[PDB]
């Protein structure tokens, strides 16, 4: 994940890895 | 070439624990999540969780959280999943996998799966019973009460290959049972011999059962 | 949006903390 | 939490036909994946992020959808596309899959060949009594079976098993086994296996009497 473009679901993977069970948002 | 290699088939008793391994190669192990999935049957796929091998930080599906623990050994490029309190409901194939490569990847990667059978049974050889009728005639072979899977059923040692159906096993009284049918012209049976051959490699079984007319 | 930003350029995991609930 | 519902759970097509499978989400999904799987094989990625073609998969496949409705399409069916197809949302966690859509091959209707077999003397000597009924080489897959003991229906002790679509003639086959104790079996005389299939308004009845 480090020093990578995060396109599509890759961003969702990254947000889960950072926010865990707190949830996260990325749209709209 | 990216590959994920999983540990071999496993059979354990209820309540026991199990650690399944997933070995990765062909890429920087530390850069990608390893995902774990369970396939209970041909119409079910479930995500168990994911682990970040850089630091071992895991994310769990709450349904599997209580009984699943994900770890990583970066020095061996290997991921592990531990299952506790196992019950028959946990019997399944378990997959590890890795997402497509960042930016412009178009191919993900899956391991070959590890089969888990959670049962209290002991290795048991099958009972082989002939199915005889009460132009083309259908005969059968009943393989009952064996364990574990699999069994291999043939007819006349392989010379009767066409016109035979061997059906998937079913769990009966905590053992396995299947049947096989073979269809041959009436001018060949019982004027000539028809025999089903059943092999149970686990118990080193190789039984032959002749189909005879019942009078 | 963050979707476009993190695909076109590099977002650090540090920055993503601002999108946690 | 996000529930995916794929319909139809079962559909048939012949080479040359256009196939569309749908995946309905219980809530908004931003990225939908699609996988193919045949018996004995790992799930094979077809579509990533809703509409992107995975590597090594033919250009007859296409993914689409938005919000809560998504689709996978095969512009022209080929025989080797017979398989089950799963949708998977990668929008919110936990990641979830649909129950899959079984895509089977079409062929002419075929009536089952029904054969009933009494328990072998060997098994009776052992203490058990299994009555076996074979329903072979029929199509379509939908078939109903009824066991009757002395003209009376019976449901308990029946175990059914189905083969996968034959790779040569595309038919299906089924086995039905009625397991009674030796005592119950010897208490009755007539045993019947009745198969109901769309290829006939009358069921195919096979039976025997212990003698
Ligand atoms: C985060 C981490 O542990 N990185 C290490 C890396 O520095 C090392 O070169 C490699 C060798 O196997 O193993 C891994
Ligand atoms: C299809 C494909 O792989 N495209 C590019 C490749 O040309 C490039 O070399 C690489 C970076 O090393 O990023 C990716």
């Amino acid at each position: 994940f480090v020093n990578q473009h995060l396109c599509g679901s890759h961003l969702v993977e990254a947000l889960y890895l950072v926010c865990g069970e707190r949830g996260f948002f990325y749209t709209p | 070439e990216v590959r994920l290699q999983q540990s071999g088939p496993e059979l354990v008793k209820p309540g026991a624990s199990l650690k399944i391994s997933c070995k990765a190669s062909g890429y920087t192990f530390t850069d990608y999540n390893i995902h774990w999935l369970r396939q209970s049957h041909s119409k079910s796929l479930e995500w168990i969780g994911s682990i970040y091998p850089y630091n071992g930080r895991p994310g769990y599906n709450q349904k599997f959280k209580n009984k699943t623990t994900l770890t990583v050994d970066n020095s061996s490029s290997t991921a592990y999943m531990e299952l506790r309190g196992l019950t028959s409901d946990d019997s399944a194939v378990y997959f590890c996998a890795r997402s497509r490569s960042y930016y412009n990847g178009s191919r993900d990667y899956w391991g070959q799966g590890t089969s888990l059978t959670v049962s209290s049974a002991k290795t048991t050889p099958p009972s082989v019973y002939p199915l005889a009728p009460g132009s083309m005639v259908t005969l059968g072979c009943l393989v009952k009460g064996y364990f574990p899977e699999p069994v291999t059923v043939t007819w006349n040692s392989g010379s009767l290959s066409s016109g035979v159906h061997t059906f998937p096993a079913v769990l009966q009284s905590d053992l396995y049972t299947l049947s096989s049918s073979v269809t041959v012209p009436s001018s060949t049976w019982p004027s000539e011999t028809v025999t089903c051959n059943v092999a149970h490699p686990a118990s080193s079984t190789k039984v032959d059962k002749k189909i005879v007319p019942r009078d | 949006g963050i979707v476009e930003q993190c695909c076109t350029s590099i977002c650090s995991l540090y920055q993503l903390e601002n999108y946690c609930n | 939490q996000i529930v995916l519902t794929q319909s139809p759970a079962i559909m048939s097509a012949s080479p040359g036909e256009k196939v569309t499978m749908t995946c309905s989400a219980s809530s908004s999904v931003n990225y939908m994946y699609w996988y193919q799987q045949k018996p004995g094989s790992s799930p094979r990625l077809l579509i990533y992020d809703t509409s992107n073609l995975a590597s090594g998969v033919p250009v007859r496949f296409s993914g689409s959808g938005s919000g809560t409705s998504f689709s996978l399409t095969i512009s022209r069916m080929e025989a080797e596309d017979a398989a089950t197809y799963f949708c998977q949302q990668w929008s919110s966690y936990p990641l979830t899959f649909g129950a899959g859509t079984n895509l089977e091959l079409k062929r002419a209707d075929a009536a089952p060949t029904v054969s009933i077999f009494p328990p072998s003397s060997e098994q009776l000597t052992s203490g058990g009594a299994s009555v076996v009924c074979f329903l072979n080489n029929f199509y379509p897959k939908d078939i109903n079976v009824k066991w009757k003991i002395d003209g009376s229906e019976r449901q308990n002790g029946v175990l059914n098993s189905w083969t996968d679509q034959d790779s040569k003639d595309s038919t299906y086959s089924m086995s039905s086994t009625l397991t009674l104790t030796k005592d119950e079996y010897e208490r009755h005389n007539s045993y019947t296996c009745e198969a109901t299939h769309k290829t006939s308004t009358s069921p195919i009845v096979k039976s025997f009497n212990r003698n």
